[PDB]
């Protein structure tokens, strides 16, 4: 019975906030260089969004210069932390902006979105203490259908389809009239299936319908390249996985790759015990619309993503409910840490006095855990 | 680097459309046929059809007509290509010569756009007034059919519903009326729409808009003095005029889909309609006259007329006589009785015409024992599946019917048969079981049995496929053998060779375990058979956890591959197969080629890998590799450092291995070096000849297609690369193609999303059709020619075109 709009919008961060409307779309394959933040270890996937509060001066400056101009920067995914070294990027453009004072100190709260990936090209340092690089936009490439090819016309007429009804004998009777002309390859029906865009999506959505069951069609996308986009950015997995997801270019091959990862994937444990049972898929469950993971910002100034769980084990809790800051309006969080390692690990919340909803929540960081596939 | 040579054996045979008027005089009978590229123009006589001329256009017909303007003595033929270049074409003829005149041309493509599902839509207002065309969703182009528009410009109109199912004109309309069904949420819809060329807009149509069955999909323009439209769906036909509206339901159609039809009478009193199974029936429209008021419809009636080929196009000639052009089979020119024989039909067949496509796999072998090579393929689908036999002679053709979809062939010297992968549909029965359809040669061998394995321990009127394999004389072409396989059972990939120290020689199939419920396979076998004194042993087999996507025989040992791995198996000396090497990748290895010591392994995105097999450690190294999103239909190997294969568009690509390269990032990439449009849907490639055994060209690798066709790819050497393209050049500046299209374009890398020039690749149709040209015409290509250097005279073009046309 918890909203689950109410966390998107950030409200925590602040409340009344300077949008702004308008898109400016890159051109395909073209070379520009763009700043890029100097402390940023997340890995951006296009349509997710980003929090960040700002202080320091020359970042500060470079977010003025760039709030008039055309709003957009690059991030970075990093391969390794302690080398800074990338091959592939993320453009991100700019939708929010505030300013504060903090007695003599200037801080800036931006919001934004990832739009285009790239293969950065060049590096550089400017005299500022912040970097440039010069990056070729990559290309985004949608394949017709596979049957299209096979002919021209033969019959077009029976290619369109009664709307889908609100399931088992449509999808054989759409397998079987749509991949109608396979007879005429060297190749079966099922074969032909296993590289279509609806059947992909279909399997993927009932992979996940375990974890939400409130879903709506709506609340997913209809694109191949939205549905694929929006899977990926919420999947629990380490950063070689999600850098893998990025380098493919096409649709189809990402949502393959994606099916493959979820059908692997079976648990998740501590990074710094390698050996410890924290969770399993089936508790994965969000709690928000972008999803069980999402972008968080602390006040301190260090960002952390997060997820929602209701489940966890071999954790020490440490702390009392406190309400300051906290991302969601209305609720309670204690810390947590590895029970062998003492490491910290997450947040269990509690529910609020208001009405009932789910007392005990688990929302840990994907920095400290990975999957046991 | 690539230097190439593509040409044609074979025209292809597939009849995509066909019609019917008085085209080369105002007197004569025309039957128009367009088979992909090529149009046929005969004469239609008493005894039956006469040729009259024949050409070939640069691109694809799409859409074809015939219409005659105000003050015209006889039709023009307007034409669409593939790629939307239109024109308007006469006939022209004086004396002895015959050739189309180019009455105008001009190319339709917009700039931005989604082509629609549906396809390109082409049609002509009865008055002749302009032409409407649909090409991409929400939009429809309007050419006007004036003698000022020699460019053919058009203009846009939007159409606020985007899926447009059908559309047609009306017939005795004041101004140009379209009649259109389509489709959204609520459901599918019939509406009218006026066109005005004035203002260029949509004007509310004669009667508004009504609601129609769930499965609409032709639309009939009936002519006066009936008026309105028909309506033909999956269980229904229905007639609206406005106020009047009629429908009946006839039960005998539930069974098939009518996908085809044509008008008999010139009053719109009766109609030919052809449906999916190679059924004919006569759709009937009785008249009633009311007072002194314009006749009216009184009913409908649809009488079974009987069984013919699948058919793809009907047009009624005359006195019963009807062209039937089908794409799965041989084209059939067939006649109507007015009584009806025993079994009840009344057509009685006339004649036929080839048809080799569609090919699905094919080989080549040396039946006579000369130099002199045969080519066998297995053609059609369904009811007209069967076997091909080619041989040089114009081609030879002999053809053996199968009644069943043949899948596979492969040939073994030692036992003089060939072993084929076959398939046929049955239907279930009530208790629960499979019955079959017709007699076929699955069902008829002499010798019968069924595979008994236990490794792996539905409802009414559904259908299933069977699977066979079929042991057949070389000589004459009987079926001596069949075996059936496993309930759920699904067959990929055969070969036949011998393994290890074994001296037999063994036929080795791979197959898969299909479920509905599953999306991807889970498990399947490799079965060895042994065909010994006329009967089938199954020698051996292995189940493996996945698909076996396709096999071949590798230096004494099998190489398979399952889901996204490689196998290498043994051969020991107690008849078993035993894992040797194994190799992981992220693809699934559909397409699977060897030579030597490397192994081409290619994905249908067209992802593409090189591997070698090291035979001192016995593992799989990865060696280059290659990945570019685009759909791929099959892959060759020319030499040890050349790879071929076909892509979307239906096109040719070619790709090298970088060995000059210096660090080792460019020695693991595979550079592309060529480029070309075929045209064509490449199926099957091949290794061998049909010629007899210093020569020009090296190697020879055949190429099986869709349509029917069949081509042939040669390598070749930097000069003569260069003396073709000099020629082609040339030939293009000089000759003059129907339709005024620019011969470049054509052959222009096209995806839908990229266009290049064609690199690589030397179109051979054009110089062999150099030969055809006067002499002057001759002499004006060769005029300023370098040739070994000389003023290089028109006799050593001529001989050199001899030789190359020779290999063919
Ligand atoms: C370390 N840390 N972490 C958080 C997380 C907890 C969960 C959440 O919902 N959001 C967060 O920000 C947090 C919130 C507030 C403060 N406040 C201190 C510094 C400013 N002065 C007052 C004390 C520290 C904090
Ligand atoms: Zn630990």
């Amino acid at each position: 019975n918890f909203d689950t709009s109410l966390p998107t919008s950030h409200t925590y961060l602040g409340a009344d906030m300077e949008e702004f409307h308008g898109r400016t779309l890159h051109d395909d394959d073209s070379c520009q260089v763009i700043p890029v933040l100097p402390q940023v270890m997340m890995i951006l996937i296009p349509g997710q969004t980003l929090p960040l509060q700002l202080f320091h001066p020359q970042e500060v400056s470079m977010v003025r210069n760039l709030i008039q101009k055309d709003r957009t920067f690059a991030v970075l995914a990093y391969s390794n932390v302690q080398e800074r070294e990338a091959q592939f990027g993320t453009t991100a453009e700019i939708y929010a902006y505030r300013e504060e004072q903090d007695f003599g100190i200037e801080i800036v709260k931006v919001k934004a979105i990832g739009r285009q990936r790239f293969k950065v090209l060049e590096l550089r340092t400017q005299s500022d203490g912040i970097q440039q690089a010069k990056v070729q936009i990559l290309p985004e490439c949608v394949l017709p259908s596979t049957m299209s090819a096979v002919q021209l016309e033969s019959l077009n007429k029976c290619q369109i389809f009664p709307s889908k009804p609100v399931s088992y004998k449509w999808w054989q009777k759409y397998q079987k009239r749509k991949f109608h002309c396979a007879n005429l390859t060297s190749w079966p029906r099922w074969l032909y299936s296993l590289y279509d865009a609806e059947t992909l999506m279909d399997r993927i959505k009932k992979q996940l319908r375990e974890w939400d069951e409130n879903l709506k069609d709506d609340s997913l996308p209809s694109n191949p390249i939205d549905f694929s986009y929006r899977v990926a950015a919420c999947l629990p997995i380490d950063d070689v996985l999600r850098i893998q997801l990025l380098k493919i270019g096409s649709a189809i091959q990402r949502l393959r790759c994606e099916l493959d990862i979820m059908n692997k994937c079976t648990s998740l444990c501590c990074k710094q015990c390698q050996e410890t049972e924290i969770t399993t898929k089936n508790e994965i469950f969000s709690l928000s619309l972008c999803g069980p993971m999402a972008a968080y910002v602390n006040p301190h100034g260090y960002v952390h993503e997060t997820l929602t769980v209701y489940k966890a084990c071999n954790l020490n809790l440490i702390g009392r409910p406190s309400t300051e800051h906290s991302w969601f309006p209305g609720y309670a969080w204690t810390v947590a840490q590895c029970k062998i390692c003492a490491s910290h690990i997450g947040w269990k919340f509690t529910a609020t006095k208001k009405d009932m909803s789910p007392q005990k929540f688990w929302g840990l960081t994907r920095s400290a855990l990975l999957p046991t596939i | 680097m690539s230097y190439n040579y593509v040409v044609t054996a074979q025209k292809p045979t597939a009849v995509n459309g066909c019609v019917t008027g008085h085209f080369t005089s105002a007197e004569d009978l025309n039957l128009l046929i367009a088979k992909n590229t090529r149009l046929e123009i005969y004469v239609v006589t008493a005894e039956g059809l006469r040729p009259v001329k024949e050409v070939g256009m640069y691109g694809k017909i799409a859409v074809m007509e015939l219409f005659r303007p105000k003050g015209e003595s006889k039709d023009l033929l307007f034409i669409l290509t593939a790629k939307y270049n239109a024109c308007i074409l006469e006939y022209k003829q004086s004396g002895e010569s015959i050739d189309i005149i180019t009455r105008a041309h001009g190319n339709v493509q917009d700039r931005i756009g989604r082509p629609s599902e549906t396809g390109i839509i082409g049609i002509i207002d009865p008055e002749c007034r302009m032409i409407g065309l649909r090409l991409y969703d929400g939009l429809f182009k309007v050419i006007p059919l004036d003698r000022d528009n020699k460019e053919l410009k058009a203009f846009n109109i939007r159409l606020e519903e985007l899926h447009v199912i059908d559309v047609k004109f009306l017939y005795g309309c004041q101004a140009p009326t379209i009649c259109f069904v389509y489709q959204d949420p609520q459901g599918r819809h019939v509406k009218t729409y006026e066109v005005s060329l004035r203002e260029k807009e949509f004007n509310k149509g004669p009667w508004k808009q009504e609601n129609v069955e769930a499965e609409a999909s032709m639309v009939i323009a009936v002519p006066e003095p009936f008026g309105g439209a028909i309506i033909i769906g999956q269980e229904s036909i229905t007639y609206h005029n406005g106020d009047k509206y009629l429908a009946i339901a006839p039960p005998i159609i539930k069974q098939s889909t009518i996908v085809c039809h044509n008008r008999v009478d010139p009053n719109g009193s009766r109609y030919l309609l052809g449906d999916m199974e190679g059924r004919l029936f006569m759709l009937l429209l009785e008249k009633e006259e009311q007072m002194d008021g314009t006749v009216t419809l009184k009913d409908l009636r649809v009488e079974l007329l009987g069984e013919t080929s699948i058919a793809e196009c009907l047009t009624y000639l005359d006195n019963g006589v009807v062209f039937v052009g089908s794409r799965l089979g041989d084209s059939q020119l067939v006649k109507l009785n007015v009584d009806s024989n025993e079994q009840g039909s009344y057509v009685v067949a006339m004649e036929t015409f080839t048809n080799l496509g569609p090919i699905v796999d094919m080989c080549v072998v040396d039946l006579e024992r000369q130099g002199q090579g045969q080519l066998v393929t297995c053609s059609g689908a369904f009811k007209e599946g069967s076997l091909r036999i080619i041989r040089n002679g114009k081609l030879h053709i002999r053809t053996v019917p199968l009644y069943e979809s043949p899948r596979k062939i492969c040939y073994q010297e030692v036992s003089q048969c060939f072993g084929v992968l076959s398939s046929r549909i049955e239907v279930q029965d009530t208790s629960g079981g499979t019955t079959a359809l017709r007699p076929s040669a699955s069902t008829q061998a002499l010798s019968s049995s069924v595979s008994s394995s236990k490794l792996f321990s539905t409802s009414f009127g559904e259908e299933v496929e069977v699977h066979n394999l079929l042991i057949i004389d070389q000589h004459t072409f009987e079926v001596l053998h069949a075996h059936q396989f496993l309930q759920n059972e699904y067959a990929l990939s055969l070969v036949s060779c011998k393994l290890g120290k074994d001296p037999n020689t063994y036929f080795i199939v791979g197959t898969a375990m299909v479920y509905p419920e599953e999306a991807e396979p889970k498990q399947g076998r490799i079965v060895v058979f042994q065909y010994s004194d006329g009967k089938l042993q199954t020698v051996a087999e292995k189940e493996v956890k996945g698909a076996v996507y396709s096999m071949v025989e590798f230096n004494g040992k099998l190489l398979a591959s399952i889901n996204s791995t490689v196998r290498l198996y043994e051969w020991t000396t107690e008849k078993e197969l035993r894992t040797e090497c194994n190799h992981y990748n992220n693809i699934m290895a559909l397409y699977l080629k060897t030579k030597g010591d490397f192994i081409l392994v290619g994905d249908l995105m067209r992802s593409v890998l090189l591997l070698a097999y090291k035979p001192m450690e016995g593992n799989f190294e990865e060696i280059a590799r290659d990945f570019n999103p685009n759909w791929m239909s099959a892959v060759e190997i020319l030499d040890d450092d050349n790879f071929l294969g076909a892509e979307n568009a239906f096109n040719l690509f070619v790709c090298q291995k970088d060995s000059a390269a210096t660090t080792d990032e460019e020695r693991q990439h595979l550079q592309e070096v060529g480029l070309f449009h075929l045209g064509e849907f490449v199926n099957v490639f091949c290794h061998g000849s049909l010629v007899m055994q210093s020569t020009p060209t090296q190697g020879s690798v055949l190429f099986g297609t869709v349509n029917g066709m069949i081509g042939l790819v040669t390598s070749l050497s930097e000069s003569w690369y260069n003396l073709l393209l000099d020629m082609q050049n040339r030939l293009n500046k000089v000759i003059k193609s129907v339709g005024k299209i620019e011969h470049s374009f054509w052959r222009s890398f096209h995806t839908e999303r990229k266009t290049e020039p064609a690199t690589g690749f030397i179109d051979g149709d054009l110089i062999e059709s150099f030969l055809d040209i006067s002499r002057p015409k001759m002499q004006e290509v060769v005029a300023n020619l370098q040739y070994d250097k000389r003023e290089a005279t028109a006799d050593d073009l001529i001989k050199v075109v001899e030789e190359l046309t020779r290999i063919h």
